[PDB]
């Protein structure tokens, strides 16, 4: 098997920049004088995407911004000049020896200015009250970077281990992110109690910001 | 133009056995190679099959052999992939893909995801999230679909009939200790609408046949 180790494994640039995502295979991808290197470009939800063939040929429909190049166990993947669109996995593919492999992959952020999140927050709904559990939402809605803080605070007690945080991909349009923090508390806890609040630092807020509720 | 429609997946016993399909259209599909590749959730592309123009020739990894069969019928231009005893590891997203002359993949199916396990399918509740009269970040109004307690994946949020793109975010589902999944969906709005429009957000799970249409409203 041909192993395939891509470098580096996350890359972080601004747009307009000039990114360079590296492959180096274990053995040879040379023969009957050609490199059987591909590369693909998978986002969210999506397949690969065929960028480059054969090594250097570019996939027609793909952006000029977009070549590649090396032979033998060297390769070089291009980006000349980023777009927020361009954020996705990048894979190198060998397709000469017996077992077809692809690199681990490569993760491309666009690096984005500083945005803040906007919060919002929301009580758990009618319905579910009727059900014996309670559900608190806190939303981080487009911000930048990514690393964000969010306590809960139920009367100014400090939650702990009982909260799940689920972040969606970068945007491809403006490069932001979101943010959704879910605090799970029995029907009973809920209503035995009044005010809910959720607390987010982020580099884009000067100061820590508090979004919260009193029951009913 | 050159498409390729995977059907087929969904959950499955370990164990168990399931066929994966592939109906090409728009391109000669005798003349070509096909591919099978699956990516586990979270990690990378693995090759899992490959099968000549006509048939005659088939190559599978060791992890694969003697388990899984790939074939093809041209007078149907499908491609298919028999499974069988399937385990944990197996559950991924399986793509199908055409093989060009020049050695490179250009033509893939949106993919299929298999999850293979025992736990048995849930259908999703949907509760509202309603933007609430203090929130006010000025002209813009965030609401909401929350579906929790579902199996497996995954689930498709959407708001208005598909009509409501802009703006709306359904984040990744995240895994409960309970054993079943939950996501949220919201999409921020002008304020001056809120009462003004109706908003609608349309669930859909089709491991469980449930079609749910949430109205939300502050």
């Amino acid at each position: 098997e041909i192993v395939l180790t891509q470098s580096p494994a996350t890359l972080s640039l601004s747009p307009g920049e000039r990114a360079t995502i590296s492959c180096r295979a274990s053995e040879s991808v040379d023969s009957y004088g050609h490199s059987f290197m591909q590369w693909y470009q998978q986002k969210p939800g999506q397949a690969p995407r065929l960028l480059i063939y054969r090594a250097s040929n570019l996939e027609p429909g793909i952006p000029a911004r977009f070549s590649g190049s090396g032979s033998g166990t060297d390769f070089t993947l291009t980006i000349s000049s980023l777009e927020p669109e361009d954020f996705a996995v990048y894979y190198c593919q060998q397709s000469n020896e017996a077992p077809f492999t692809f690199g681990q992959g490569t993760k491309v952020e666009i690096k984005r200015t500083v945005a803040a999140p906007s919060v919002f927050i929301f009580p758990p709904s009618d319905e579910q009250l009727k059900s014996g559990t309670a559900s608190v939402v806190c939303l981080l809605n487009n911000f930048y970077p990514r690393e964000a803080k969010v306590q809960w605070k139920v009367d100014n007690a400090l939650q702990s281990g009982n909260s799940q945080e689920s972040v969606t991909e970068q945007d491809s349009k403006d490069s932001t992110y979101s943010l959704s923090s879910t605090l799970t508390l029995s029907k009973a806890d809920y209503e035995k109690h009044k005010v809910y609040a959720c607390e987010v630092t982020h580099q884009g807020l000067s100061s820590p910001v508090t979004k919260s509720f009193n029951r009913g | 133009q050159v498409q390729l429609q995977e059907s087929g997946g969904g959950l499955v016993q370990p164990g168990g056995s399931l066929r994966l399909s592939c109906a090409a259209s728009g391109f000669t599909f005798s003349d070509y190679y096909m591919y099978w590749v699956r990516q586990a959730p979270g990690k990378g592309l693995e090759w899992v099959a490959t099968i000549s123009d006509g048939g005659s020739y088939t190559y599978y990894p060791d992890s694969v052999k003697g388990r899984f069969t790939i074939s093809r019928d041209n007078s149907k231009n499908t491609l298919y992939l028999q499974m069988n005893s399937l385990r944990a590891e197996d559950t991924a997203m399986y793509y199908c893909s055409r093989y060009r002359y020049d050695d490179a993949m250009d033509y893939w199916g949106q993919g299929t995801l298999v999850t293979v396990s025992s736990a048995s399918t849930k259908g999703p509740s949907v509760f509202p999230l309603a933007p609430s009269s203090k929130s006010t970040s000025g002209g813009t109004a965030a609401l909401g679909c929350l579906v929790k307690d579902y199996f497996p994946e995954p689930v498709t949020v959407s708001w208005n009939s598909g009509a409501l793109t802009s703006g709306v975010h359904t984040f990744p589902a995240v895994l409960q200790s309970s054993g079943l999944y939950s996501l949220s969906s919201v999409v921020t709005v002008p304020s001056s609408s809120l009462g003004t429009q109706t908003y609608i957000c349309n669930v859909n799970h089709k491991p469980s046949n449930t079609k749910v249409d949430k109205k939300v409203e502050p």
